[PDB]
């Protein structure tokens, strides 16, 4: 049955998860420290909000050309 | 200790298990006293660790150093800090005394005697023993009177206390001839709590402070001797509930009123809470705004008695609902304010026009400017100003922190008084567990409710 | 099967939770999103 | 033998056999609440305009002065008065008293007394009935909130004009001005209060639907389901075990309420403690503690300020600020 | 093993710890 | 700031206020130790 | 089934595999509930952590930016997109997940998947109540949160100019939406909203007062001061005194409950009716059918400067909200209102 | 003309409140 | 079934439900009258 009292108090569980829990923590750390979050999720880096072209908030102002317009307006 | 099967109280009510266990009860109390003395020492040393000589004590989030400085330690004329060694000594004495009290609390909690009755009849008590309950009350009343007289002694012969009402910005002054007049002492008590009277929060001079302390110390010692040498009267016996939880409920209602009173003292009083150490009060900051905008526009060559507002009332000066001249604007609601920086400019007709035009002082003008720039306005982030302001200044007034925290504590302690008054009455009655299911009172009452 | 006490495990995970929340409250005063 | 006048009156006051229990708390409640009810109704119908802000701009507030149910309000006391305790005998005329917001102060003082004695009377009836006593503790939450909007906020702000107007649109006005000055939405205690009333509706619908889900068959499709329950019956009318198994296999089998006692304790404690926290939210903002200030929190590497949702709140807050008390201000910073 | 309980607890724990490492990482990102 | 002799002891003073919060949490740890007995 | 042979099939095997006691009941509805709900919750937790709002609104709404819990959000897409479904394969994104995130497609993802997760949860309530053979009043109660969700996050943005005017999923964004409804819609004055307020506050009153009344009218079953150990799972007597509770509230309040079934049906009825009325009012606001004005009081206040009421103060405050929030909240209108024309009182 | 209607509706609700308090169906113990 | 209708039903409204109906209708009046008059 394992009613959650002998499975979180088991050294068999704890040895195998002494590597997966902090391996996950380190992987999440590197996902933010290596800028992969910036790359895959579209968030601009703290030094790349305003380019030389525009100095204000970007506006989409189109629908079917929205993809290439946000391409040209973003920081590449 | 014990379990639930031998006590009937679960862990979330485990302290209730030691209602009848006098030794463990005493140990829990003195261990708690160690906690109070420990926080006082720890926070005091932390505050003197985070203290900057330049900035006043209200800009730095200090709540204990202003208390010590109000007592008159390390401060001089105007409120500048001369030394922090008294504060350090206070903090260290508190830490070490907390170590001693914590040793005692741990001792009676872990290996102390279970009950103090069978061996130390002076200390052991039952809750229905009204004689010994009044005896312990008398011991503590004598202790309270001794503390009040310690403050009286400090004000009379041990350096004096800080007066903000003394000329020149205030200073540490020795109290001479306190007001021992019973009419002046008890007219504060009998006074209404509302505007213009403020109950006891409107005590506005150190002579009244120390005279009231003389009266409270002497009455407390007298009541201690009276309680040690008497037993409660039958009318009191009929009027009261005589269980330990009932005594706790009485204490909770009392300290709840005390917490609300301390909230109002921190928010309104400026003689027991000098504005140099605690910052300006709300009324003080509003009157300071109107005052400095008066003097700026005077120095810019304008008339102040004229120039009514958009409402036809008077931008700088109007008349209060009783007649005397007060500062114009919404700060009219704070026309009841009295501070050391307005009294030299305030006469019989309220604000004197010629005195307000001519008799300005530089220290008063700077004090008004700072009491504008450090108003008790802030957020939970400790961002100063109204909730729409920028994140540039890091300031929330110690008056704001004290008033808010102690209103919260006073409210929960009133609710705790309700909980304990009800449970003590129900436990004396036999209702603490539920209705008996065969001797239900409603079934013995007629219908139609 | 129960070779580590459940309360000891719970206290340690509570310590990591409190340390994590203390880190989260600390990081609001420094770096990004810190009003400075 | 019980022939004396005081003891006969005592047995009349303390009697459970009354249609409405009076008790010693009710002998303070009933005159105060009747006085407050009378003055509130009369003021709501025929109160002349009230100079709330102290700037000689009287606000009508009453039905006979051109207000409807939504717009009529007993207008707060004058800002010129502040907290100065204005009763009828202080005023020269009833005309002056009605001009300076006297009915509001009368209703507020009598209503605070009335709710305090209502909570006491709830305790005292529970005492004379052999009940357990903490229903008064549960009622201490709306009492705390009423005192926070009728007493504590005026005391912390210096003026009874700051109190909540006794009305509907006045309540809305109180909220708009309150958020303008204090940003209550960004306060954790108010967030707890909203969670408390949202969870109150959550758990009211939850418990009602679980009890109604597990009703026991006694009636037919002809008769309403309530007709299966008989007043004073000993058997329980629903299957607690069936509802508990339902909820457990619905969300989490262990994390349900196996004690109906503990379940009803949770139902009582959740909105009561959250309304306690949000009442202290108002009480702490009375002394200018306010909500969170997250304006210009995020800036870029070159120091430019990014707008944020908190900054949109700040923009709406400024709109709520400048327009409120448009003529009452003479100076930039609104310290008063 | 590989039970329904296993998958349902892993879907809510594995990204949770990964994300907690993520926020803790950005919690020390300067500007 | 602290006196010059107690300047190296300022970091250990900077933690001292949190001990009462640790005390109530320690009461809960003790109850977990006795398994909520 | 029903005294017939009915040889078994893959449907019956799958049904028997789904309808069984597990750690979590999956069921047929769990084919919808579990993935849609996981994706809605995980998408919200993803957007609040990484996905930016710099391009859809010109704001910051993620932890990677520096926002905390109270301030981060999954932002509604730009008004230019209108009511586009923002499919990742659709025209606006063109298959590309990265620039799909920053164009606002994550709001449409979270909204559609949250709606289907809500449908899956109500189907789960129906299914579990059927399997345990209990009446579906839990699903009838859950009908009101779905009514609120569809009227607020679906019907209202469909009625307005686009998804941009929907609530963005996040605490400060919800507060923006609320102050928006105050300034633009006068949602406080709406009778349907105040019916919702009465329903929710009355439901909280019922919850608190049923809890306190039950917890204070118990029967003894004692020999222990902890009352929580006086309850056994399977018995046939009332645990608290119904007659004592009725007597207490009859003498305190004047009226009291005397039917347990009607008491709990009232506890069910109050929040459902309140939330349904709020849903109907938001549907009215979807078409800008506001209860903004009282025509008689407005014409009286226009023909009399001396007429001043709290309602007129609210109207002025709403003008202040609109004019001070439009420029920064609506970038699509390109509203560059100068500091000159903004409404403003004396001083401040 | 409107204050008449509002006053009538308010006292009607109060009258129904009074009748519901003091003129309810008396509950029976059986 | 027979010449008379077999589904013959009686309707019931206790005084409590009368009170809820009257409060409900009068509260709808108090609430909505300000808006109908507008
Ligand atoms: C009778 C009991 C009624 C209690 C509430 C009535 C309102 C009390 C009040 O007006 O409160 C304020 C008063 C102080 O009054 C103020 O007193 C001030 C005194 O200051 C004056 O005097 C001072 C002297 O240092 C300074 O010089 C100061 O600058 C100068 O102006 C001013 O006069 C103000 O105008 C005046 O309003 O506080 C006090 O009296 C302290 C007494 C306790 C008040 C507690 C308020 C909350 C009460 C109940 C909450 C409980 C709820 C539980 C149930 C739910
Ligand atoms: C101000 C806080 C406070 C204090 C002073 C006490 C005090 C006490 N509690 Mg208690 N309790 C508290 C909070 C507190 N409690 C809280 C918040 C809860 C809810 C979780 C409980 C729940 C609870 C239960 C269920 C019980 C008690 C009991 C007791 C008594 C005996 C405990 C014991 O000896 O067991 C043994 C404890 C230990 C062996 C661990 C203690 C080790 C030390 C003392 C911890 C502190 C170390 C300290 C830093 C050392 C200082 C030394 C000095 C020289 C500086 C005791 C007097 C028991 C009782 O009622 O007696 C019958 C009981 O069963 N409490
Ligand atoms: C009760 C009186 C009191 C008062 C008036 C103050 C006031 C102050 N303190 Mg202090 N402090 C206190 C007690 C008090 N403290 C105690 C008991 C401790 C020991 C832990 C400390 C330790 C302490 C430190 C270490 C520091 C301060 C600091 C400060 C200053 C800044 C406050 C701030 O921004 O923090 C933030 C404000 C809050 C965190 C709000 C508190 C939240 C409440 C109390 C809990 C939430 C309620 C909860 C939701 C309800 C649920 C109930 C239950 C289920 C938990 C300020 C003047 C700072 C300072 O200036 O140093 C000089 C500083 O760093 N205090
Ligand atoms: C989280 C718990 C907590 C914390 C951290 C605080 C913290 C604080 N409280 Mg407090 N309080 C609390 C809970 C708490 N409180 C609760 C639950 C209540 C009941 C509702 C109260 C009610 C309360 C009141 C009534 C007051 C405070 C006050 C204070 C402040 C000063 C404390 C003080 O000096 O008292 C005093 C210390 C003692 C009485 C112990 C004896 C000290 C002796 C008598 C002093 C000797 C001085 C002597 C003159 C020195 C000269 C020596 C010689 C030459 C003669 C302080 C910051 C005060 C305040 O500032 O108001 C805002 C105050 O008046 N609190
Ligand atoms: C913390 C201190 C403390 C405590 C807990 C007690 C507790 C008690 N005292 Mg007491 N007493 C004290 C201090 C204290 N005393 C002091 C300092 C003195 C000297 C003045 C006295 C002198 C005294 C006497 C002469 C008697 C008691 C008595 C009693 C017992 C019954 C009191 C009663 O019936 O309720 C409260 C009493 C009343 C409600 C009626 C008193 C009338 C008013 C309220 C008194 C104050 C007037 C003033 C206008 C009130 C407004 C102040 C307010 C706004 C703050 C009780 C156990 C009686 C007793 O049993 O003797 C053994 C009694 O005869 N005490
Ligand atoms: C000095 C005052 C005082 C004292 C001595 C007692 C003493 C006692 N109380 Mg009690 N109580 C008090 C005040 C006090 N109470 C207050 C102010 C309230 C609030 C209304 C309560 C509400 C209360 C309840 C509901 C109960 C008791 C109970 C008890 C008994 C067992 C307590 C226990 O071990 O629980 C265990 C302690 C814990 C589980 C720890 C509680 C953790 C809290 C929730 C965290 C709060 C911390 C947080 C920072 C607060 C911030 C709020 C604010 C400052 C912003 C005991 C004799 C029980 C009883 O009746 O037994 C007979 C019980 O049921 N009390
Ligand atoms: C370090 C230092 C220092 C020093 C100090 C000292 C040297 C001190 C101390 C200390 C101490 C020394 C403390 C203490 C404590 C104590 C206590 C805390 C006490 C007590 C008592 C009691 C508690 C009692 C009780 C009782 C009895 C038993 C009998 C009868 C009854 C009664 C109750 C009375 C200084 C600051 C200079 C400098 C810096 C550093
Ligand atoms: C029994 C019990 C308990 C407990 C209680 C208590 C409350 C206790 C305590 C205690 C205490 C109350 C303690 C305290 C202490 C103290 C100490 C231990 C100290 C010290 C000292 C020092 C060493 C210092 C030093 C210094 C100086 C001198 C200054 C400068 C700096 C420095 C810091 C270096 C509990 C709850 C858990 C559970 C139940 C039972
Ligand atoms: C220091 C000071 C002062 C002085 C003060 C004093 C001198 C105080 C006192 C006082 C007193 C001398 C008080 C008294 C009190 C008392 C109370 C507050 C009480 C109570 C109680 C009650 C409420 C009761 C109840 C009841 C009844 C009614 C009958 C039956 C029984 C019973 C219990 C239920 C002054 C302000 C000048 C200035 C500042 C500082
Ligand atoms: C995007 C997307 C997607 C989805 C995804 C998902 C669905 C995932 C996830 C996820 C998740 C699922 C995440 C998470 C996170 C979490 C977190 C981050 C947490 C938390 C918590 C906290 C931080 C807190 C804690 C605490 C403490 C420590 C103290 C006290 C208590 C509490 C609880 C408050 C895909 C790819 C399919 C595609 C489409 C789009
Ligand atoms: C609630 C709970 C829990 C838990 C959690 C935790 C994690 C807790 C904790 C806690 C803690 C974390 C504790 C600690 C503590 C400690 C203490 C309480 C101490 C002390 C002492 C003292 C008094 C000190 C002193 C001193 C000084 C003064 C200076 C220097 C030197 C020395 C250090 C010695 C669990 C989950 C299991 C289950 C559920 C419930
Ligand atoms: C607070 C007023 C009292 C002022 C003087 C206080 C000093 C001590 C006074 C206590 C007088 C003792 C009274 C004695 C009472 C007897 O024990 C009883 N009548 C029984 O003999
Ligand atoms: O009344 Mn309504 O709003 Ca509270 O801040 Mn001051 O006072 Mn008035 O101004 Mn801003
Ligand atoms: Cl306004
Ligand atoms: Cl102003
Ligand atoms: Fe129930
Ligand atoms: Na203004």
């Amino acid at each position: 049955e394992r009613p959650f009292s002998d499975i979180l108090t088991s050294i068999r569980y704890w040895v195998i998860h002494s590597i997966t829990v902090p391996s996950l923590f380190i992987a999440g750390w590197l996902f933010v420290s290596t800028g992969l979050a910036y790359d895959v999720f579209g968030s601009p880096r703290p030094n790349e909000y305003f380019t030389e072209d525009r100095q204000d908030a970007p506006l989409i102002t189109d629908r079917f050309n929205a993809l290439e317009q946000v391409k040209k307006l973003s920081a590449q | 200790g014990r379990d639930q099967e031998t006590t009937g109280f679960a862990w979330w009510a485990g302290n209730a298990r030691l209602i009848n266990l006098s030794g463990k009860l005493l140990g829990a109390h003195v261990a708690h006293a160690g906690l109070i003395v420990f926080w006082a020492g720890a926070m005091n040393l932390f505050e003197v660790s985070h203290f900057v000589p330049e900035k006043p004590m209200y800009e730095q989030g200090l709540i204990l150093l202003p208390h010590i400085a109000t007592l008159g330690y390390g401060v001089g004329p105007g409120g500048e800090v001369l030394d922090t060694f008294p504060y350090f000594v206070s903090g260290v004495l508190h830490l070490i005394s907390s170590a001693v009290l914590g040793f005692g609390g741990v001792y009676h909690s872990l290996i102390g005697p279970e009950t103090l009755e069978e061996s130390y009849p002076f200390f052991g008590y039952v809750w229905k023993d009204k004689n010994k309950m009044t005896n312990i009350l008398g011991y503590h009343l004598i202790i309270l009177g001794c503390g009040a007289w310690l403050l009286v002694l400090k004000a009379l012969y041990f350096g004096g206390v800080y007066d903000t009402w003394a000329p020149g910005g205030g200073d540490v002054r020795i109290i001479s001839n306190p007001t021992t007049n019973a009419a002046i002492i008890f007219g504060y008590i009998v006074k209404s709590p509302f505007g213009g009277d403020g109950w006891i929060v409107s005590v506005d001079n150190l002579e009244d402070i120390i005279g009231g302390h003389i009266w409270i110390g002497t009455l407390c010692i007298l009541g201690g001797i009276w309680h040690i040498y008497t037993t409660p009267w039958p009318w009191a016996r009929r009027a009261f509930v005589w269980s330990g939880e009932a005594y706790l409920s009485y204490s909770l209602a009392a300290v709840s009123l005390m917490g609300f009173t301390a909230c109002c003292f921190a928010w309104f009083n400026n003689t027991a809470y000098p504005s140099e150490f605690y910052g300006p009060t709300g009324p003080e900051a509003s009157q300071a705004q109107a005052f400095t905008f008066l003097v700026r526009d005077q120095r810019l060559g304008a008339n102040v008695a004229s120039a009514q507002g958009p409402t036809g009332l008077g931008k700088y000066l109007m008349r209060s609902p009783t007649g005397e001249i007060i500062f114009g604007g919404e700060t009219m609601r704070f026309w009841d304010f009295r501070g050391p920086w307005v009294e030299p400019l305030r006469g019989p007709s309220g604000l004197d026009l010629v005195k307000l035009k001519n008799d300005i002082q530089p220290w008063q003008e700077r004090r008004a400017a700072e009491y504008m720039t450090h108003a008790p306005l802030g957020s939970l982030n400790s961002v100063g100003g109204v909730a729409t302001e920028i994140n540039a200044v890091n300031f929330v007034s110690p008056r704001s922190w004290l008033a808010t925290s102690h209103f919260c504590l006073g409210f929960f302690f009133f609710v705790g008084h309700l909980w304990h008054a009800g449970r003590a009455r129900a436990a004396a009655a036999g209702f603490e567990k539920g209705i008996d299911r065969v001797d239900e009172p409603v079934l013995s009452m007629r219908p139609l409710d | 099967i129960g070779r580590i006490p459940l309360w000891l495990v719970g206290t340690v995970v509570g310590l990591l939770a409190i340390g994590l929340l203390a880190i989260f409250f600390y990081g609001s005063y420094v770096g990004l999103g810190s009003s400075l | 033998e019980n022939t004396s006048l005081w003891a006969r009156f005592c047995e009349w006051i303390t009697s459970t056999e009354n249609r409405l229990y009076i008790g010693w708390f009710g002998v303070i409640m009933i005159p105060t609440l009747l006085t407050a009810i009378s003055v509130y109704i009369i003021a709501f119908i025929a109160a002349p305009p009230v100079d709330i802000d102290g700037i000689r701009e009287p606000v009508s507030g009453s039905l006979l002065y051109g207000n409807n149910i939504i717009t009529g309000a007993v207008v707060p006391t004058s800002n010129a008065i502040g907290l100065h305790f204005y009763p009828i005998w202080e005023a020269a005329s009833l005309d002056e008293w009605l001009y300076n917001g006297g009915p509001y102060q009368l209703v507020v003082c009598h209503f605070f007394l009335g709710v305090c004695c209502y909570m006491g009377r709830e305790w005292e009836l529970s005492y004379r009935l052999g009940m357990r006593p903490w229903i008064a503790v549960a009622y201490s939450a709306p009492v705390a909130a009423a005192t926070a909007v009728f007493i504590i906020y005026p005391i912390g702000q210096g003026s009874f004009s700051d109190g909540m107007p006794l009305g509907i649109s006045g309540t809305f006005n109180f909220m708009i001005v309150f958020q303008a000055e204090h940003n209550i939405l960004m306060h954790p205690f108010h967030m707890f209060g909203v969670a408390g009333v949202f969870g109150g509706s959550l758990f009211s619908a939850m418990h009602g639907s679980l009890v109604t889900s597990s009703l026991i068959r006694e009636t037919t499709e002809n008769e309403s389901a309530n007709a299966g329950y008989k007043f004073g019956q000993e058997e329980e009318t629903y299957n607690i075990v069936a509802a508990h198994g339902y909820f457990g296999r619905l969300i989490f089998q262990y994390a349900s309420f196996n004690n109906s006692r503990s379940l009803h304790f949770f139902l009582a404690v959740w909105p009561v403690v959250c309304i306690w926290l949000t009442a202290l939210g108002i009480s702490t903002m009375a002394f200018n503690l306010n909500g969170f200030n997250f304006n210009q929190s995020v800036v870029d590497s070159n120091g430019r300020v990014l707008n944020t949702w908190a900054d949109i709140i700040n923009r709406a807050n400024l709109g709520m600020e400048v327009m409120h008390e448009r003529n009452a201000h003479n100076f930039p910073l609104d310290l008063a | 093993i590989f039970t329904v309980r296993w998958l349902a607890i892993h879907a809510i724990a594995v990204p949770t710890i990964f994300f907690l490492g993520a926020i803790t990482a950005m919690q020390f990102i300067q500007r | 700031k602290l006196p010059e002799a107690y300047a190296p002891f300022s970091p250990i003073v900077d933690v001292l206020p949190i001990i009462p919060v640790l005390f109530i949490l320690l009461a809960f740890v003790w109850q977990a130790s006795v398994s909520f007995r | 089934i029903g005294t017939y042979q009915e040889k078994r099939t893959w449907f019956d095997d799958a049904d028997d595999w789904l309808r069984q006691d597990r750690f979590v009941f999956v069921g047929w509805s769990g084919l919808l509930l579990l993935p849609c709900a996981y994706f809605a919750v995980g998408g919200w937790l993803t957007g609040c952590t990484f996905v930016t709002s710099w391009y859809t609104h010109g704001l910051a709404s993620s932890y990677i930016e520096g926002c905390n819990f109270l301030t981060a959000a999954v932002s509604t897409p730009a008004n230019s997109l209108g009511h586009s479904l923002l499919f990742v394969w659709g025209p606006e994104a063109q298959g590309d997940l990265t620039r799909w995130f920053q164009l606002g497609g994550l709001w449409a993802f979270v909204a559609l998947h949250g709606a289907f997760g809500l449908i899956g949860f109500m189907l789960r309530q129906f299914e579990i109540a059927r399997s345990v053979n209990l009446r579906p009043y839990n699903a009838i109660a859950f009908s009101a949160p779905i009514a609120v969700f569809v009227s607020v996050f679906l019907i209202y943005p469909l009625g307005q100019s686009g998804w941009f005017f929907a609530p963005s999923f996040g605490v400060a964004s919800i507060f923006r939406f609320i102050l928006f409804f105050q300034g633009f819609h006068n949602w406080t004055l709406n009778p349907f909203h105040m019916m919702g307020v009465a329903g929710v506050l009355g439901a909280a009153l019922l919850c608190a007062i049923h809890g306190a009344t039950v917890e204070n009218t118990l029967f003894e079953d004692g020999d222990g001061a902890n009352t929580f150990r006086a309850f056994n799972p399977t018995q046939a007597e009332e645990t608290y005194s119904m007659v004592t509770a009725n007597r207490f509230w009859s003498q305190i309040f004047g009226v009291a409950f005397s039917n347990k079934r009607w008491l709990h049906f009232f506890m069910l009825f109050v929040p459902v009716t309140g939330l349904w009325m709020s849903a109907l009012g938001v549907v009215g606001l979807a078409l800008n059918l506001r209860a903004y004005d009282f025509v008689s009081q407005e014409i009286r206040a226009a023909e009399d400067p001396e007429f001043e009421t709290f309602y007129t103060k609210n109207i002025l405050l709403n003008e202040g909200i609109r004019a001070w929030m439009a420029a920064q909240d609506q970038p699509h209108e390109k509203l560059t209102l100068p500091e000159e024309v903004l409404p403003r009182g004396n001083a401040l | 003309m409107e204050a008449l209607v509002y006053t009538f509706l308010l006292i009607g609700t109060l009258g129904i409140i009074f009748f519901s308090i003091f003129f309810r169906e008396p509950p029976r113990i059986a | 079934m027979a010449r008379p209708n077999p589904n013959k039903q009686v309707v019931e409204l206790n005084r409590s439900s009368l009170y809820w109906g009257l409060l409900l209708i009068f509260v709808l009046a108090v609430l909505f009258s300000s808006y109908i008059f507008n």
